């Protein structure tokens, strides 16, 4: 308060001066990676390996989520609720007075197909030796230097187009999930709108 | 491994030495006492905390004190 | 009843807390 | 319904008996503490605990009668409480 | 300083500089005062006369309050009068 | 095998299970770290209690989120009677479609809430499910700060230093004043605000609050002086809660006893307790000394606190720097408060209800007194292990003893013999006659004769009742005369209030007593004594005994001193808290058996039950367990199931886990080190498994975790056995 | 004595000479608690600029509005829920955004104010003293606008008139 000092000046912060210049996404990166070793070294969060995975699965699953509206649109994707008496109560939504609301039967397809995508990927995650890709980095690897703000334009099967088309379907992931949330439409519905009606035909 | 200490209230009546099953304790000259021996813990890495060596201590609250502290696979006796 | 809206923002900010926590549980050192 | 308050109206349904049980158990407690006094000025104090004196605890048995007068009378005297002789632990 | 003490009263230092040098000729004197005032403030809010909602009269109340404060002053003013004051 | 104790080398060193075992009861001990300073120490504590405090908040959201999304608060408030409140929904795949129907309740499975949440939030002024979201949003926010503020203290520059920690002027002047009066303060602002209104059907939210006034003189009164006008006008007898039918303008009052319709104390009378106690608060925040030259130096208070005659030594002169120096002292000393004060809740919050329509909610009223009184024993065990620790680890003999004679504290240390034979007399005394007096209504009853029962009428606390103003004894003594000084005093305040509840048959307020009460409070009393024996025996015998005069070299918790000298089982402090804790247990089920039937009764009406069956042991086990527990057992037969289902399974889950608590009790080690050793070996001689070898070796547990083990499933089976027979008992009894 | 601001009282030990906008004005003793004066300094240029914002925004909403409809509530606070919260939380993680990285700076640096913000270079080529009377310059303009638009808040809240 007077007669002391609250902070002991042995314990004094000092500026580092190891990250100058070093723009925002280079100290981001060395902060998470000096923060938090053996997931920063596995390739986990803002990481390259990470990206380049996400923009991989981002861009198939607007690929599939073209594939859920066609289904959706051509009468496929069955139709009523799943069954109770032969699914267990686990099913069952609620009971608003007298009948069971369970889980539609087109959710639970679409929960199967998704969970054979996810399965191929837990097999390539636990098949690290004969993959041509991994999942995450070996010790020692390190990863793959950063694109920047524009990768290089390098048309074709390159790491470059990879990249910048992940980098791609992931802000349109999010862009459709900003519009769907503040218009207040569902997802397909801003699908249909953003291909004028196309898809839902 | 755990700690053994010796007081100078040793007789050196040599019962802890002959006591320790793991042959922590031995018995070197002194001139504190009539028998002219004080008991010596050398060999506390082999100490198993048995508490045998105290049991036959005869002095009023003992002469050799052992002190448990970190484990290791000789102070577990463990034959695995 | 609360709405999706409702409930959506409240797990958005409970996620906000989270990190939070392990940033004070990282701080606290392994 | 027992009344044992204190007041003497209802005195014979506690007060009375605590007399009574208070002058049996300081019977009981004033021959054992002055066998374990008589007997601890002897050449084998043990062995007259297992072995009792019935000579000796016979007439200390029956001297208990006035074990209030007896108490205070000891007390008084200062051989009733030790003083610093009693053994206490490291702390 | 040091407010601890063994002799017969205790250092006129345990009553803070402001009664460290008050007489004792006026402490005894205002602690008499001071509970004879409080005991009939609080003989005269209760006791004498019940209490009531539209009567409360913060004099009572504030002068009750001197009661508990007579105690301090009293004991302050043999405090005094035991260390040549 | 290593880097998992991090902070203590020892323990990484070791090549057996036991390093992981210890490594997680000994992460909190902080002094005993590698590599360890005082500063750091309060900043990790410092750090923790920000977490920890962000946990809390983070709980009390969580209900609140779940009582608003899947409860069925807004159906309750307009039927608080009949509509049972829902604490969340449940999904559960395990469920058959019978448990789904039984457990139905609305549109899904859910829990009946017996944390009383309902009716606390109601009484504070909540009447919508977007009202519980708004205290759940703003909580996670204040969780959030927490974090950040724990994080932030942490950092080098604002990382308080030891003279910070330890400025005790400086945190008591703003916890007592800032804390306690400034949050009295602004509950009251509260209280009235939107409490006050709400219960008379006015709306104040986040919106009118500016705008619509509390009292209609708005705030004139209270600058001019005529304080009177807030009591004016009090909400009438025929006031329906939550609805302007019979409401009153009056912000703060005096009027004793319980609200007509809700049987719970009056908001307003409420709102003034809180006013009063933010005033007596605020004023005793500034006793102690700051930078502004006036105030007290709390050192020289207890420096020139020693009797002239001399009965206490010197004194208290070397407490300040033994407090100060210790965060063990402190400690045993905020739990031994905390565990007072939450038996003062546990007793208050039954006798005067404080929130509107609780005193009906039979199972929440069984369960918040339970877990009440469990935690304060739970606390009470906790101080006086931590004056036990003290002892051990921070006591210092030379502060406390000032030329040889010592001071307050280490005279406790000097006739610690006296204190313990006098504590084990009382026990043995207590126990003794409590136990023959129950014996003998056993054996007279069972013979057929139960007019030779010894009952005692327990004068001593119907003179208190009386005194209260319960005229059922006969004693007009103060309260129950009307023209004692005590009732003229107060006739016109608060007694027509309060002689009108204690009064009443209807009520928890001063139940009546008879012998079966005497019986039972002198049981409790045994109790208490023998826990306090125990644990002062442990407190005091810590620094060493007459077996081992050098205890306090071998810590706190250790497992033994060896065979020698006849035998050392149990003989550190901590083992005196580990048998302490049976009888905690124990005397807390007798607390909570002895208010559980005596409950049961009244709420049933068959209180000449209780009066007549509770003066003997197998009244107690034939009139309250055998007979209650009847709708427990039968939450799921070979015929069907019920919502009680739940509560059965946790019954037999409580006698399960206690008596493996058994076995690790009953059973010490040695015998299963021998038994892990043969399993050893038929793992490492068997083909197809040679294959997979462990890196930790495995061993027995520890004698000291295996009495810790033994310790938790004891307690463990305990709590959970009590609270399902006491939740299910009184919910398949009482409807 | 030493403050300037309260030419009676001396001011505590940290209020000296460097740190422009030093007019010894420390009452309570705050500076005595923190470690150094760069942490408060920060977050008294942050509310300082936050306040300059918010007055020239009130003033502006008051007399001058955007093209669409939902920006056409004149009262600031009514504009506060008026605006979709589409506006607000665009703003807010804009802010945030902005937030994060000056977060990771604030709490070490020498200089946490200094965010190397100079698009217009209007301290390139300035001398010593020219700096810190612009320092000075932007203290005291926030200063009096944090009061300012605590002001004009409390006098909306309290009369509805949100300017005047
Ligand atoms: C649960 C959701 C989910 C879904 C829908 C997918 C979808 C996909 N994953 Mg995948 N993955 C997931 C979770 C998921 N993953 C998780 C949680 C992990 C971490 C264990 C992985 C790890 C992973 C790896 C390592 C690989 C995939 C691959 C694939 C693709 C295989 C489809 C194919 O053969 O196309 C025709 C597809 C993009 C593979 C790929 O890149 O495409 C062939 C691939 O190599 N995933
Ligand atoms: C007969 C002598 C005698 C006397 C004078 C006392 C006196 C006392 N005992 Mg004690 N005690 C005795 C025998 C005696 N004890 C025996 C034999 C035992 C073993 C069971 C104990 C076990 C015991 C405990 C565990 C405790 C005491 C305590 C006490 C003190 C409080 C009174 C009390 O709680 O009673 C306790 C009495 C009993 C538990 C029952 C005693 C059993 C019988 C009735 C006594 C033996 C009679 C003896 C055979 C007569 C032979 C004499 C004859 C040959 C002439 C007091 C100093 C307490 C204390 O320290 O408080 C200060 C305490 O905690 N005593
Ligand atoms: C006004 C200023 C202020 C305020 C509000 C606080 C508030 C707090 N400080 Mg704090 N502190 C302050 C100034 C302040 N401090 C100063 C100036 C210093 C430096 C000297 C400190 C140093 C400090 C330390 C070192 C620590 C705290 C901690 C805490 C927290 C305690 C835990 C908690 O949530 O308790 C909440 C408690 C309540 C809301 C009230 C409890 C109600 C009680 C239990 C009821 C009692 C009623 C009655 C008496 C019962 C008995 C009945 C009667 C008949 C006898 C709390 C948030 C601790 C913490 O957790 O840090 C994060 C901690 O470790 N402070
Ligand atoms: C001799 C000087 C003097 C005296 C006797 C008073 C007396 C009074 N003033 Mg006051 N006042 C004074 C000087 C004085 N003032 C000065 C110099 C100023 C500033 C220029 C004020 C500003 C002032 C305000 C702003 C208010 C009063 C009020 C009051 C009355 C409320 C007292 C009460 O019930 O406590 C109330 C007790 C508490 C608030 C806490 C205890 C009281 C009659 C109040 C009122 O409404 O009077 C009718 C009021 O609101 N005074
Ligand atoms: C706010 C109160 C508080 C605080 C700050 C502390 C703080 C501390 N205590 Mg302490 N204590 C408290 C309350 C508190 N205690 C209470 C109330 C008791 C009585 C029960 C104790 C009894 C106690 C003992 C006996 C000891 C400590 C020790 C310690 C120190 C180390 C703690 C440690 O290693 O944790 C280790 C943590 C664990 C081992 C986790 C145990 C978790 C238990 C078993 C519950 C988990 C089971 C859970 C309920 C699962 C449910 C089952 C499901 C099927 C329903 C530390 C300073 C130790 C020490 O050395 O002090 C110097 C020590 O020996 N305390
Ligand atoms: C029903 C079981 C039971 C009973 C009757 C007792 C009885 C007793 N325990 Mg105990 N205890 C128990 C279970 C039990 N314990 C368990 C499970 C634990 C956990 C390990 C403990 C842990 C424990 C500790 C740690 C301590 C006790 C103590 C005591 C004594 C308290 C004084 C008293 O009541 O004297 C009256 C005695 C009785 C009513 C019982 C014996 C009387 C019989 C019926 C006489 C019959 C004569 C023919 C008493 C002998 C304390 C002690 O020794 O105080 C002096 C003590 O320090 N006990
Ligand atoms: C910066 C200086 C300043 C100036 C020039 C004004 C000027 C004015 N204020 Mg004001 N005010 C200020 C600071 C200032 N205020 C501050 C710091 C507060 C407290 C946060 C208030 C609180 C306040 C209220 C509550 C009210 C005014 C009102 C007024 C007007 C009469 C006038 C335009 C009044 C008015 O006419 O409102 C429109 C009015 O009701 N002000
Ligand atoms: C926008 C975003 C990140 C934005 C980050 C920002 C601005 C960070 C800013 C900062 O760092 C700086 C600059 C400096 C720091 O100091 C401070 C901060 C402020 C922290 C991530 C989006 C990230 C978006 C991601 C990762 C999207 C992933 C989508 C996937 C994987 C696709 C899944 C599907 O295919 C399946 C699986 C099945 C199909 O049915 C369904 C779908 C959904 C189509
Ligand atoms: C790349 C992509 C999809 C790629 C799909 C691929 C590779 C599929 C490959 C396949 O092998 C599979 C997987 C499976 C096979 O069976 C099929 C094939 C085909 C063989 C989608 C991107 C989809 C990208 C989308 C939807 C982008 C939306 C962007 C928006 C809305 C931008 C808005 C803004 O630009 C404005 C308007 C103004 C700016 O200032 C601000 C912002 C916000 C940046
Ligand atoms: C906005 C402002 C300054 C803005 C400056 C900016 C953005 C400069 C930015 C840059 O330089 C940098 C940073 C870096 C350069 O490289 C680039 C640029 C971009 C050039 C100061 C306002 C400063 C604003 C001040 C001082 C306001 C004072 C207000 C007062 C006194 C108001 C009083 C009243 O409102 C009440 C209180 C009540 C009412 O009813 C009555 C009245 C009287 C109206
Ligand atoms: C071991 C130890 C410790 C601990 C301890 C403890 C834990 C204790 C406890 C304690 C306790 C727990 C106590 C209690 C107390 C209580 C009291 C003290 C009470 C009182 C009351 C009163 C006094 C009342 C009165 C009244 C009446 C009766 C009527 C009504 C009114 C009036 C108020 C008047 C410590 C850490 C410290 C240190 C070390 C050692
Ligand atoms: S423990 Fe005692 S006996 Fe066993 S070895 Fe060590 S010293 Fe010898």
């Amino acid at each position: 308060g007077t007669p002391f000092d609250t902070v002991s000046k042995d314990e004094l912060a000092v500026e580092n001066k190891a990250m100058a210049g070093k723009s925002v996404f280079e100290r981001a990166m060395a902060d998470f990676n000096g923060r938090y070793p053996a997931v920063a070294a596995l390739g986990l969060g803002p990481s390259a390996k990470a990206e380049r995975w996400n923009g991989r699965h981002a861009m198939f699953g607007w690929i599939v989520l073209l594939a859920t509206g066609y289904a959706q649109a051509h009468g496929l994707l069955p139709e009523g609720g799943m069954d109770a008496k032969e699914w267990g109560t686990w099913v069952i939504v609620s009971t608003t007075n007298g009948e069971q609301v369970t889980i539609p039967a087109a959710r639970a397809a679409i929960a199967i197909g998704h969970l054979h995508f996810g399965a191929v990927g837990v097999f390539a995650a636990y098949s690290k030796n004969s993959v041509k890709d991994r999942l995450l980095l070996e010790p020692g690897e390190k990863d793959e230097a950063p694109a920047g703000l524009f990768p290089a334009l390098r048309p074709g099967l390159t790491k470059e187009a990879e990249m910048l088309n992940g980098r791609v379907a992931m802000l349109g992931l999010v862009a459709l999930v900003a519009v769907s949330a503040a218009t207040g439409q569902d997802i397909l519905s801003v699908i249909d709108q953003g291909l004028g009606g196309l898809l839902l035909k | 491994s755990h700690t053994v200490k010796i007081y100078d209230t040793c007789i050196g009546c040599t019962q802890c030495v002959r006591a320790c099953p793991t042959d922590v304790l031995e018995m070197v000259p002194w001139d504190g006492c009539k028998a002219g021996q004080i008991a010596s813990a050398p060999r506390t890495e082999d100490c198993v905390g048995c508490k045998r060596c105290e049991t036959a201590c005869p002095t009023d609250f003992l002469s050799v004190r052992v002190y448990l502290g970190g484990e290791t696979t000789r102070s577990l006796g463990l034959a695995y | 009843m609360i709405y999706d809206s409702q409930v959506y923002i409240a797990l958005v900010i409970a996620v906000v807390a989270s990190v939070l926590a392990i940033r004070l549980g990282a701080t606290l050192y392994n | 319904h027992l009344i044992t308050d204190g007041r003497w109206s209802h005195g014979s349904e506690f007060l009375l008996p605590s007399i009574l049980f208070l002058y049996i158990s300081g019977w009981i407690g004033w021959v054992g503490r002055k066998y374990i006094r008589t007997v601890g000025q002897t050449s084998n104090p043990t062995e007259k605990e297992i072995i009792i004196d019935v000579p000796l605890a016979i007439s200390i048995m029956t001297s208990g009668f006035l074990w209030p007068f007896a108490a205070w009378q000891e007390f008084l005297s200062g051989d009733l409480i030790a003083s610093d002789e009693t053994i206490t632990t490291s702390p | 300083e040091s407010t601890y003490w063994e002799g017969k009263a205790p250092p006129s230092v345990v009553l803070g500089p402001f009664l460290s040098k008050i007489p004792s000729g006026v402490l005894g004197p205002a602690s008499l005062v001071a509970l004879i005032v409080g005991s009939y403030c609080t003989h005269e809010s209760n006791i004498f006369n019940t209490l009531t909602v539209d009567t409360i009269y913060p004099a009572y109340v504030l002068g009750s309050f001197l009661t508990p404060i007579s105690w301090g002053l009293h004991v302050a003013a043999w405090i005094q009068k035991m260390n040549k004051a | 095998v290593y880097k998992f104790p991090k902070f203590s080398k020892a323990l990484a060193e070791d090549p057996s299970t036991r390093r992981i075992w210890y490594g997680i009861a000994t992460a909190h001990d902080f002094e005993s770290h590698d590599a360890m300073t005082e500063s750091k120490l309060y900043q990790k504590i410092f750090a923790s209690h920000f977490g920890h405090i962000a946990i809390i908040f983070l709980w009390t959201a969580g209900n609140l989120f779940h009582v608003a999304w899947q409860g069925n608060f807004e159906a309750w408030i307009l039927n608080p009677l009949k509509v049972r409140p829902i604490a969340h929904a449940i999904w559960d795949p395990h469920f058959g479609q019978a448990a789904y129907k039984a457990f139905l309740k609305t549109s899904s499975p859910a829990n009946l809430a017996l944390s009383g949440v309902y009716e606390w939030w109601y009484t504070i002024g909540m009447r919508t499910n977007n009202d519980l979201y708004q205290g759940s949003f703003f909580l996670i926010l204040l969780s959030s700060l927490l974090l950040f503020a724990g994080w932030l203290h942490l950092q080098p520059s604002f990382r308080p230093s030891l003279d910070w920690f330890k400025a005790n002027e400086y945190r008591l002047n703003h916890h007592l004043s800032g804390l306690f009066g400034v949050s009295s303060l602004a509950w009251t602002g509260h209280l009235v605000h939107v409490a006050i209104p709400e219960s008379r059907g006015i709306h104040v939210g986040w919106d009118n609050f500016l705008t619509v006034l509390p009292h209609p003189e708005g705030l004139t009164p209270f600058f001019s002086g005529n304080w009177k006008a807030y009591a004016q006008n009090p909400d009438t007898a025929s006031h329906i809660f939550g609805s302007g039918e019979g409401s009153g303008t009056a912000i703060l009052t005096f009027l004793g006893g319980f609200h007509p319709q809700t049987k719970s104390l009056w908001l307003t009378d409420m709102a003034h307790h809180h006013l009063a106690i933010a005033v007596l608060f605020i004023v005793a925040g500034h006793m102690y000394r700051t930078n502004w030259l006036i105030g007290h130096q709390m050192k020289l208070i207890l420096e020139a606190h020693r009797p002239p005659g001399g009965r206490l030594g010197i004194g208290h002169i070397g407490l300040y720097e033994t407090i100060t120096n210790s965060l063990h002292f402190q400690l045993g000393l905020a739990l031994a408060a905390l565990g007072v004060a939450t038996s003062l809740t546990a007793q208050h919050m039954y006798a005067l209800p404080p929130y509107a329509f609780l005193a009906s909610n039979f199972p929440t009223q069984a369960a918040l007194y339970t877990h009440h009184q469990y935690i304060a024993g739970f606390l009470m065990v906790g101080a006086f292990a931590h004056g036990a620790i003290f002892f051990v680890r921070d006591y210092d003999p030379a502060v406390n003893t000032r030329n040889g004679e010592k001071n307050v504290l280490a005279r406790m240390l000097e006739h610690k013999e006296a204190i313990i034979s006098h504590l084990s007399w009382v026990s043995l005394f207590l126990g003794f006659h409590t136990l023959g007096i129950y014996v003998h209504n056993d054996v007279v009853v069972a013979f057929g004769q139960p007019e030779k029962q010894i009952l005692v009428e327990p004068l001593f606390a119907e003179w208190i009742q009386a005194a209260s103003g319960k005229t059922l004894y006969n004693f007009d003594l103060l309260l129950a005369s009307s023209n004692s000084p005590a009732s003229v005093a107060s006739s016109q305040l608060w007694l027509p209030g309060w002689l009108s509840a204690i009064n009443d048959g209807k009520n928890s307020l001063f139940l009546p007593i008879g012998p079966g009460d005497f019986l039972v409070h002198h049981a409790i009393a045994l109790g208490l004594h023998t826990t306090t024996l125990i644990l002062v025996k442990g407190a005091l015998d810590a620094r060493g005994s007459k077996l081992m005069p050098d205890k306090k070299d071998f810590g706190y918790s250790f497992p033994c001193d060896g065979p020698g000298r006849g035998g050392t089982c149990d003989i550190s402090a901590w083992d005196a808290f580990y048998l302490a804790m049976f009888w905690m247990l124990n005397t807390i089920g007798w607390v909570t058996f002895y208010w559980h039937w005596k409950h049961l009764t009244l709420w049933q009406g068959n209180q000449v039950q209780f009066n007549e069956s509770s003066n003997y042991i197998m009244g107690w086990l034939r009139d309250y367990l055998w007979l209650n527990s009847s709708p427990l057992i039968n939450g799921y037969n070979p015929f069907g199931m019920n919502s009680l289902s739940v509560w059965a399974w946790m019954f037999l889950f409580g006698h399960l886990v206690w008596a493996t608590g058994f076995m690790f009790l009953i059973s010490w080690r040695g015998y299963w080190q021998e038994l892990i050793e043969t399993i050893v070996w038929a793992h490492e001689r068997t083909p197809l498994a040679n294959l997979v070898r462990w890196k930790d070796k495995p061993v027995a547990l520890s004698i000291v975790q295996a009495r810790l083990v033994g310790l938790a499933h004891f307690t463990i089976g305990y709590v959970l056995t009590y609270a399902a027979f006491v939740i299910a008992s009184t919910i398949g009894k009482l409807g | 004595a030493q403050s300037k601001a309260l030419p009676f009282l001396k001011a505590p030990a940290k209020l000296d000479g460097s740190l422009a906008g030093d007019f010894g004005f420390d009452p309570m003793g705050i500076s005595d608690q923190v470690a150094n004066l760069k942490y408060v300094r920060a977050a008294e240029l942050k509310h300082c600029r936050v306040a300059m914002l918010g007055f020239l925004g009130w003033v502006v909403q008051q007399y001058v509005h955007l093209p669409g409809e939902i920006y056409a509530e004149s009262n600031p606070l009514k504009a506060l829920t008026s605006v979709p919260l589409l506006s607000q939380i665009q703003i807010f993680l804009f802010i945030g955004a902005i937030e994060l990285a000056t977060l990771d700076q604030t709490y070490t640096a020498d200089k946490p104010w200094d965010l190397g913000f100079d698009p217009l270079n209007f301290s390139k080529g300035k001398s010593e003293q020219q700096m810190k009377d612009l320092e000075v310059k932007e203290l005291k303009n926030g200063r009096v606008a944090m009061i300012a638009i605590m002001g004009l808040i409390a006098q909306t809240l309290y009369t509805g008139v949100p300017l005047f």
